[PDB]
């Protein structure tokens, strides 16, 4: 019986639009967070919930799996992955103009093929 | 995108500065 981090509600009522979904968790605590009060998609929630999702803070840059430097560990909008800004494919280097997505929903977006 | 820092990993409100 838990809640998400923003409204709070839990996995079976959101207390921000009013609507029963699913918590994610984390790895490191194992706090609950509502994709839509997360801000995430049908591609990040489904992410978060193929694997460890993990709380922000917790988020560590999937690249170095430390999020040592977060001061660049950006968040995928896709699946919510931890890229420090230069360990990127293409390495981002200053926060992304518009929307930014790490490799995993590429490697996705090809793999989905037969 | 929202990095681990002043991003506050969440989207925030614009803000005034216009890309050189
Ligand atoms: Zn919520
Ligand atoms: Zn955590
Ligand atoms: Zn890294
Ligand atoms: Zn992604």
């Amino acid at each position: 019986g838990s809640y998400c981090d923003f409204c709070l509600g839990g996995s079976n009522m959101n207390k921000k639009s009013g609507r029963p979904e699913e918590l994610v968790s984390c790895a490191d605590c194992g706090r609950s967070g509502h994709p839509t009060c997360l801000q995430f998609t049908l591609n990040m929630t489904e992410a978060v919930k193929t694997y460890k999702w993990q709380c922000i803070e917790c988020k560590s840059c999937i690249l170095c799996g430390t999020s040592e430097n977060d001061d660049q560990l950006l968040f995928c909008d896709d699946c919510d992955r931890g890229y420090h800004m230069y360990c990127l494919n293409p390495p981002v280097a200053e926060p992304p103009e518009g929307s930014w997505s790490c490799h995993l929903c590429w490697e996705l977006l090809k793999e989905k093929a037969s | 995108a929202r990095t681990k820092q002043t991003a506050r990993k969440s989207t925030g409100g614009k803000a005034p500065r216009k890309q050189l």
